[PDB]
C-alpha cells in the first residue's frame, strides 16, 4: 500500500532489500505465463538476473539511497507484472550476458 | 479575509515551530515549513475556524540545483469561505521522503504522483506512487535542470523487429540554445 | 566520487562516466557591461556534431549537447563542484582570470616630459 | 527573366540624381511599407549604395 | 559586497586607502582611483562609452555622469578622483536624467541599421539605451551622414555609426604604437580616419574592432556570417605564437566563426594579434582527412586506418635503429610529445626534437629558455636589451608590454641584430656578436645605461639557438648579466624568447637533438606536423610519415599521411615562454577520419610491435609526471630555482656572422596561417 | 673514476625535486655542487633538472632502449644521493 517510511539504518534497508527480493521471485511465474516465456528462458537464469543487479549495486551504504533502489526497483516490477511494457523489453535487459581494447577503439572513432 | 488579516492571524494562532519564514506581499502570503511539519501545518490550516482552507489547488515542484535542499514543493491553497489564498513551501533533496497529504486533501494524489515523476520527491503513506505522465519504463525525471530538453531516448518502428522499439536520440537538427542575457542587466 | 545521486537518478550509465569541466565564463571583449559574471557552468565538451547530407543542418547524438549552457547553472564553484560529485562526473575547476583594477588618473596624460636634454 | 540574379538585376537600376549633399533612403513610396530610413552622404565620385534597398545616389551638380 | 566582475584591489600599503560613500556603504579605495573605479569596487556599474581601463582617460561621452554633494554640476566618475569622505550618487534623479540625456544625444544622428550592423546583439549603445536611456525620441530632423573609408582587409568600417569616444584613436596612440589614426575635423563634422589613403598595418590592429563599443570598427572576414546569440563559445589558448594568449572561440556547429580575445593579466590583458584572431579561416581549407599512402606511379590514394598503420609498421622494422628520426611540429602538445619521444626510444632511437630551437641546446636548467622575469614582471623593468630577437614579429604581445613600459616608466630599449621596424623608441647598438662583445668588455655609452638600472631586462631570441656559436654567445650573455646585476633574488632580468608554441613543453620534455647531422643519414622519419623542417635535406631513401592537420611541402615529399586533429578539436597542454602551463578545450568537432596524435603515436607504437604502459591520455600524463612534473601542475605560477651559475665554463669563440631573422612573413608562420585565405589578402597588401 | 662514464651507459639523467620543500633541501645541496662537475665531464649527456610544488626527490635513467630506473631521494643526504647516483650509472649498464 503506502510507500514506507525512510529507514534509519543499514539493517532495515538490508531487510527491505530481502524482501523486494523475494517479492520479485515470487512474481517470476506470473511473468512466465503473461508473456510466452516459457519456451524462452530458464526460471532461474531470470532469478540469477536480479541476483546479479542487487549485487552489483551492493556498494551502496546510504540508507535513503537504498530505499530509492528498492522503490525504483518495485516500480519496475509492478511495471513489468501488467501488460505495459513490450515482451522484447524485458527479453531485452533480463537475459544473462583479439589485439587491445585501445586499437579496437582507435579503428572505430576518434571519440572514445 | 486578506493578506494583512491572515498573516497576523497565523503569526499569533500557529505553532511558531512550524513556521520558520513568512512573507506578506501582493504576490502571496507564503509559509515556509520543516518537512517534517507540512502534514501538521496543513491539517490545522484545513479545521480552524478563521482560517478554513478546504480546496488544495495543485502541488508544484521547483528545481534549485545550487542549493544543498535541491527541490522546493509549493502548495497552493484556497480558501472559498474567506475568499483568500495560502501558498505553502518545503525544500526536500533528491533521497528524501516528505510527508503526503492525501489524507487531508484527496486530489493530492494524482498532483503528488506528477512531482514524482517529474522531479524524483517521494512521499510518504502514499496509497500508490508510480509515474502518471511519462512513458512506461521511462528512466530518468524530465523537469529537472540536469535532464536534457531531448531526452536520451527516440522512438521509432522497426520492420524487421515488427515493433515500435526505443534507440538512442540522434536529432537531425540539434538545438540551437540562443543566449540574449544583457551585461547591462 | 559519491555517484549515488547519477545512480539513483535515471542517467544512463554511458552518460555518468563523461569528463566535465567546472568553469566560470568571462566577460565578452566586445561589450564591457559585468553582468553575466559570477555564475558557474558545467562544461560536458560536447563536441561531437556532423552536417545533415539533405539540408546542411548541423546533427548531433550528445543529449547533453547544449543542458551546460541552457539550463544547468550554479552561483558558486562549490555548487557545480558538489553536483558533480552528487552526479559522479569526473570534473575539472578553471579558476577564472578576473581584472586588477590599478591606479588611473586623468592628470596622467599631461605629464611633464622633462628639461631638454640634448644626450 | 528568372536568369537574372537579384545582384544583376540591381545593377541595371542608373543612379538617382541629388541635387544635394544627401539624400535620405526609406525603400519605397509609402515610408510605413519600405525598409528603416537611411541616410546617404553623397561626398565621393562613385554612386553611394543604399544598404538595405541597393539603390545607387550619385550628386547631380558638384 | 564584491566588486564589478570579481575585480582585485591591490593596495600598496593600509596607510595610503582614503574612504568614500558610493550609496551610503563604506568603501576603502587606494589614492589615486577615480570616482568610477570607487563605484565598481562597491558593486555598482556606471555606463560608460569612451572609457577604457586599457586605455587613458578622456571624458567625451559624458555618460558616467553622477552626482557628488558637494558639486553644483554632475561629475564625470571616469576622470574625477576619489576623495576621503566623499559622498558619491548614482541612482539619484540627478544622474538618470542626466543619463537619458546623453543617451538621446548620442541616438540623435545614429543611423537606422540595427538589423544590418554586425553589432546587433552585441552593442554597447543599444544596451544601455534599453537599460539607462528614455522610451520617445523627439528628434525628427535630418540625420548627418559620413563616407566610408578602406582601412585594409582586416577592419570594417561604417562611420556613420561613429559615436566618437575616440577609443580607437587611444588605443592607435597608446597600445599598437602605430600614429595612424586620428580625429579630423571640428564640431558634429569631426570624423576619425587617417586623412591619407593607408591601412592600418600594425599586428595589433584587429583590437580596435573589440575595444570599439558600437559597429563602426567590425571584422571584415567576419561580416554578415553570424549573430553573437548563435555562437557557442569556448575559452582556449592560442598556438600561433610562444606567448599563448587567451582566446574564447566562438563556433556555430562544426565550424569555427570567430576568435576574440580573453581576459588574462598576466600574458595578454585582453589582446590578441592579427595572426591569432583571424588564423580561423585555415582550420577549413586543405585539411588533411583520410589516411593516404602513394601508388606505384606517385599518387596518394585513401586508405583506411588499419592498413596504413600496417604499411608504417612493416616498415619501421625494416630500418636499423638508430636510423629512425622523429620530429614534432610547432603546434604539438605536451602529451603527444611525450608518446613520440617514448615511441622512438623504445625502438632503439634518440632522434628526437621540434621544429624549431632543436639544433642541440641544453635544457638541463629550465632557466635557460624561458622568460625568467614573467611578462606582466617586465612592467618593472627600467631597460631592455633585445639581443637577436625581434618581439614585434616572434612575440607580439611581448612587444605589447614592452611599449606599454617605455611610454609608462621611459624606460630606454637597446637593440642588437638585423635591421627592423619598432613601434617604440630603440637605440641600434649594433647588428651582430661583435656589439656584444663591446658591451661585455665596457666603455660604451649604453653599458652606462645598463649598470645603472635598477631592473635591467635582457631578451634574448630564440633564433640565437641555431647558429654554431651558440654556447660562446649564452656565455657572453650570462658574463654581462653577471656584471651588470640582472639576476638577483629581489628581481630575475635575464630572459629568452621562444617562437613556438611547442618549443617550451619539448624542452621540458627532453626532446632535444643529440646528432647535427641525423636527418641527412635518417631512413624512417617521421614527421609528426613538422611541416616547417627543409623536407630537401631528408635523403631521397627515406620513408617518411607525415602526421599532420594540413597540407604543405612536407605532404609532396611523405609516403604515408595520417590525418590529425587541430589544436581546437583536442585537450592539449601547452607551456608558455614564461614556463605558465595551460590547456585547450575542444570546440568543433574533428574533420573526416582524423585522429588525435597521441592516440596515432600510441596506435602505430602497438602495431610496431612495442607496448606502451598508457593506454588513455590520462596514463599518458602520468608518464609526463615523471618526466617534467610542471606540465600536469598546470595554471601554477613556479619560478626557477636555480641561476646562470651552474653552467660549467665554456671557452669557445664567438663567431662574426650578424644575427638573422627568423620570422620574414609574420602572417605566414605556421601551417593554419599558411593555408589561411585572409592571411594571404593580408600579407599582400598589408606587409611592405 | 665513475663520474666520467656517466654518458657511456646512461643516455638521460632528470632529477625532479621540489624547490620550496625541506625533503628536497639535500637534493638541492646535490645539484648544486654536482651539477657543474657532472655536466663539464660529460658534455654530451642531458641531466635535466625539473622541478614543481608537490614532487618527490627523484632521480630517473633512460638506457639503452627506452629502460628506466628511479630512486626515491626522500630520506638520503647528499652523500647518500650521490651514491645513489653510483649504482644507477655502475649496476644500470
Ligand atoms: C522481472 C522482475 C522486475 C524487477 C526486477 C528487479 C529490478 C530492479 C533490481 C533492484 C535494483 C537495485 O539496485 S535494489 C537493491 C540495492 N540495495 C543494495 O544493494 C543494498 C546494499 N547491499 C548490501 O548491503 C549487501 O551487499 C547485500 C547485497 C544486501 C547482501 O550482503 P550482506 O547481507 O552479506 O551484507
Ligand atoms: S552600432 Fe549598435 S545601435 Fe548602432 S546600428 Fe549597430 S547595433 Fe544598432
Ligand atoms: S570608430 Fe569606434 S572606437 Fe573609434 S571613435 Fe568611433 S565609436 Fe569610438
Ligand atoms: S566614460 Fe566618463 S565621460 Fe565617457
Ligand atoms: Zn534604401
Amino acid at each position: 500500500i503506502g510507500v514506507p517510511p525512510n529507514s534509519a539504518n543499514l539493517t532495515e534497508a538490508r531487510r527491505r532489500v530481502f524482501d523486494f527480493f523475494r517479492a520479485a521471485c515470487r512474481s517470476i511465474p506470473t511473468i512466465m505465463d503473461i508473456y510466452n516465456l516459457q519456451d524462452v528462458v530458464a526460471p532461474s537464469q531470470l532469478r540469477y538476473a536480479i541476483s546479479a543487479q542487487i549485487r552489483n549495486n551492493a556498494h551502496i551504504t546510504d540508507p535513503k539511497v537504498i530505499d530509492l533502489l528498492i522503490f525504483k526497483g518495485m516500480e519496475e516490477l509492478t511495471d513489468i507484472v501488467d501488460h505495459a511494457k513490450q515482451r522484447h523489453h524485458i527479453i531485452g535487459q533480463y537475459v544473462v550476458g583479439g589485439k587491445t581494447d585501445f586499437l579496437k577503439n582507435f579503428y572505430t572513432s576518434n571519440y572514445f | 479575509m486578506d493578506n494583512q488579516f491572515i498573516f497576523k492571524y497565523s503569526w499569533e494562532t500557529l505553532p511558531k515551530k512550524w513556521v520558520k519564514k513568512m512573507e506578506r506581499s501582493e504576490h502571496g502570503n507564503r509559509f515556509d515549513t520543516n518537512t517534517d511539519y507540512l502534514f501538521q501545518l496543513l491539517c490545522f490550516l484545513k479545521l480552524h475556524t478563521y482560517t478554513r482552507v478546504q480546496v488544495l489547488i495543485d502541488i508544484c515542484g521547483v528545481d534549485y540545483p545550487s542549493r544543498k535542499r535541491r527541490f522546493e514543493v509549493v502548495y497552493n491553497l484556497l480558501s472559498t469561505r474567506y475568499n483568500s489564498r495560502i501558498r505553502v513551501q518545503t525544500s526536500a533533496d533528491e533521497v528524501t521522503r516528505i510527508s503526503s497529504v492525501v489524507s487531508l486533501f484527496p486530489s493530492a494524489g494524482w498532483w503528488e504522483r506528477e512531482v514524482w515523476d517529474m522531479f524524483g520527491v517521494s512521499f510518504i503513506n502514499h496509497p500508490d506512487l508510480r509515474r502518471i505522465l511519462t512513458d512506461y519504463g521511462f528512466e530518468g525525471h524530465p523537469l529537472r535542470k540536469d535532464f536534457p530538453l531531448s531526452g536520451y531516448v527516440q522512438v521509432r518502428y522497426d520492420d524487421p523487429e515488427k515493433r515500435v522499439v526505443s534507440e538512442p536520440i540522434e536529432m537531425t537538427q540539434e538545438f540551437r540554445y540562443f543566449d540574449f542575457a544583457s551585461p547591462w542587466e | 566520487k559519491r555517484g549515488e545521486i547519477g545512480k539513483v537518478s535515471g542517467i544512463p550509465e554511458e552518460h555518468l562516466s563523461r569528463k566535465v569541466i567546472i568553469y566560470s565564463p568571462a566577460r565578452t571583449a566586445t561589450q564591457s557591461g559585468s553582468g553575466k559574471l559570477g555564475k558557474w557552468k558545467i562544461n560536458f565538451v560536447s563536441t561531437l556534431k556532423w552536417e545533415n547530407p539533405l539540408m546542411g543542418w548541423t546533427s548531433t547524438g550528445d543529449p547533453y549537447a547544449n543542458v551546460g549552457d541552457s539550463a544547468l547553472a550554479f552561483d558558486s564553484e562549490e555548487a557545480a563542484k558538489s553536483f558533480a560529485e552528487r552526479h559522479g562526473w569526473d570534473y575539472k575547476v578553471k579558476k577564472p582570470n578576473t581584472p586588477l583594477l590599478k591606479v588611473k588618473s586623468y592628470s596622467d596624460n599631461f605629464k611633464w616630459k622633462g628639461n631638454p636634454q640634448p644626450e | 527573366r528568372s536568369k537574372k540574379s537579384p545582384m544583376e538585376l540591381i545593377s541595371e537600376v542608373p543612379p538617382i540624381k541629388v541635387d544635394g549633399r544627401i539624400v535620405a533612403c526609406e525603400g519605397d513610396t509609402n515610408p510605413a511599407l519600405g525598409h528603416p530610413i537611411e541616410f546617404i552622404c553623397l561626398d565621393l565620385n562613385e554612386p553611394a549604395i543604399c544598404k538595405y534597398c541597393g539603390l545607387r545616389y550619385v550628386q547631380d551638380h558638384h | 559586497r564584491n566588486p564589478v566582475g570579481g575585480a582585485r584591489v591591490h593596495f600598496s600599503n593600509p596607510e595610503d586607502a582614503i574612504e568614500v560613500f558610493v550609496d551610503g556603504y563604506a568603501v576603502k579605495v587606494p589614492k589615486g582611483f577615480t570616482v568610477l573605479q570607487a563605484c565598481e569596487v562597491a558593486g555598482v556599474d556606471i555606463p560608460r562609452f569612451c572609457y577604457h581601463s586599457r586605455l587613458s582617460i578622456a571624458g567625451n561621452c559624458r555618460m558616467c555622469l553622477v552626482e557628488v554633494e558637494k558639486s553644483p554640476k554632475p561629475v564625470a566618475s571616469c576622470a574625477m578622483p576619489a576623495l576621503p569622505g566623499m559622498k558619491i550618487k548614482t541612482d539619484t534623479p540627478i544622474a538618470k536624467k542626466a543619463r537619458e540625456g546623453v543617451m538621446e544625444f548620442l541616438l540623435m544622428n545614429h543611423p537606422l541599421d540595427c538589423p544590418i550592423c554586425d553589432q546587433g546583439g552585441e552593442c554597447d549603445l543599444q544596451d544601455q539605451s534599453m537599460a539607462f536611456g528614455s522610451d520617445r525620441g523627439r528628434f525628427t530632423e535630418m540625420k548627418r551622414s559620413v563616407v566610408d573609408k578602406n582601412l585594409g582587409p582586416l577592419v570594417k568600417t561604417v562611420m556613420t555609426r561613429c559615436i566618437q569616444c575616440t577609443r580607437c584613436v587611444r588605443f592607435a596612440s597608446e597600445v599598437a604604437g602605430v600614429q595612424d589614426l586620428g580625429i579630423l575635423g571640428r564640431g558634429s563634422g569631426e570624423e576619425i580616419g587617417t586623412y591619407v589613403e593607408k591601412l592600418m598595418t600594425s599586428e595589433l590592429s584587429g583590437n580596435v574592432i573589440d575595444i570599439c563599443p558600437v559597429g563602426a570598427l567590425t571584422s571584415k572576414p567576419f561580416a554578415f556570417k553570424a549573430r553573437n546569440w548563435e555562437l557557442k563559445a569556448t575559452e582556449t589558448i592560442d598556438v600561433s605564437d610562444a606567448v599563448g594568449s587567451n582566446i574564447r572561440v566562438d563556433s556555430r556547429g562544426p565550424e569555427v566563426m570567430r576568435i576574440i580575445p580573453r581576459l588574462n593579466e598576466d600574458i595578454n590583458e585582453e589582446w590578441i594579434s592579427d595572426k591569432t584572431r583571424f588564423c580561423y579561416d585555415g582550420l577549413k581549407r586543405q585539411r588533411l582527412s583520410d589516411p593516404m599512402i602513394r601508388d606505384s606511379d606517385g599518387r596518394f590514394k585513401a586508405v583506411s586506418w588499419r592498413d596504413a598503420l600496417a604499411v608504417v609498421g612493416d616498415i619501421i622494422h625494416q630500418v636499423k635503429p638508430d636510423e629512425i628520426v622523429g620530429v614534432a611540429g610547432q603546434l604539438s602538445d605536451a602529451e603527444s610529445m611525450m608518446v613520440l619521444k617514448d615511441f622512438v626510444n623504445r625502438m632503439g632511437s634518440d632522434n628526437v626534437w621540434c621544429e624549431g630551437t632543436a639544433a642541440g641546446v641544453d635544457a638541463d636548467l629550465r632557466y635557460s629558455y624561458l622568460m625568467n622575469t614573467s611578462i606582466s614582471g617586465l612592467e618593472n623593468a627600467d631597460l631592455f636589451l633585445l639581443i637577436g630577437t625581434q618581439p614585434r614579429v616572434e612575440a607580439a604581445m611581448v612587444n605589447a608590454r614592452i611599449c606599454k613600459t617605455v611610454r609608462a616608466s621611459n624606460a630606454k630599449v637597446g637593440y642588437v641584430g638585423p635591421p627592423a621596424e619598432f613601434n617604440y623608441d630603440c637605440k641600434h647598438l649594433g647588428t651582430g656578436p661583435d656589439t656584444l662583445k663591446e658591451i661585455a668588455e665596457g666603455r660604451h655609452p649604453f653599458c652606462t645605461a645598463l649598470k645603472n638600472a635598477k631592473n635591467p631586462a635582457i631578451i634574448v631570441g630564440a633564433g640565437l639557438f641555431n647558429r654554431t656559436d651558440k654556447n660562446a654567445i649564452l656565455s657572453s650573455v650570462e658574463s654581462i648579466a653577471q656584471a651588470n646585476n640582472v639576476v638577483r633574488p629581489d628581481w630575475n632580468g635575464l630572459n629568452f624568447l621562444l617562437q613556438y608554441a611547442a618549443q617550451a613543453a619539448a624542452l621540458d620534455l627532453g626532446l632535444i637533438q643529440q646528432s647535427a647531422k641525423a636527418l641527412e643519414s635518417a631512413k624512417f622519419v617521421y614527421l609528426m606536423g613538422a611541416d616547417d623542417v627543409n623536407v630537401d635535406k631528408i635523403p631521397k631513401d627515406a620513408f617518411v610519415v607525415y602526421q599532420g592537420h594540413h597540407g604543405d611541402k612536407a605532404v609532396y615529399r611523405a609516403n604515408v599521411i595520417l590525418p590529425a586533429s587541430a589544436f581546437t578539436e583536442k585537450e592539449g597542454t601547452y607551456e608558455n615562454t614564461e614556463g605558465f602551463t595551460q590547456q585547450t578545450v575542444p570546440a568543433v568537432p574533428t574533420v573526416g577520419d582524423a585522429r588525435d596524435d597521441w592516440k596515432i603515436v600510441r596506435a602505430l607504437s602497438e602495431v610496431s610491435g612495442v607496448k606502451l604502459p598508457y593506454n588513455s591520455i590520462e596514463g599518458v600524463r602520468s608518464r609526463i609526471k615523471s618526466v617534467a612534473p610542471n606540465l600536469v601542475h598546470t595554471d601554477e605560477r613556479e619560478p626557477a630555482a636555480f641561476g646562470p651559475s651552474l653552467k660549467p665554463e665554456c671557452k669557445e669563440a664567438m663567431s662574426t656572422t650578424p644575427f638573422q631573422t627568423v620570422v620574414e612573413n609574420f602572417y605566414m608562420t605556421n601551417s593554419i596561417t599558411r593555408a589561411s585565405k585572409i592571411m594571404a589578402q593580408c600579407s599582400a597588401v598589408l606587409l611592405k | 673514476a665513475w663520474r666520467g662514464s656517466i654518458s657511456k651507459s646512461m643516455k638521460e639523467l632528470r632529477i625532479l625535486l621540489c624547490q620550496s620543500s625541506p625533503a628536497s633541501a639535500p637534493t638541492r645541496t646535490f645539484v648544486e655542487k654536482n651539477y657543474k662537475d657532472l655536466k663539464s665531464l660529460n658534455p654530451k649527456l642531458p641531466i635535466l633538472i625539473r622541478e614543481c610544488s608537490g614532487v618527490q626527490p627523484q632521480m630517473w635513467a633512460r638506457y639503452d632502449m627506452g629502460v628506466e630506473r628511479c630512486v626515491n631521494l626522500d630520506g638520503l643526504t647528499e652523500p647518500q644521493i650521490l651514491k645513489a647516483l653510483e649504482n644507477l650509472v655502475k649496476s644500470g649498464a
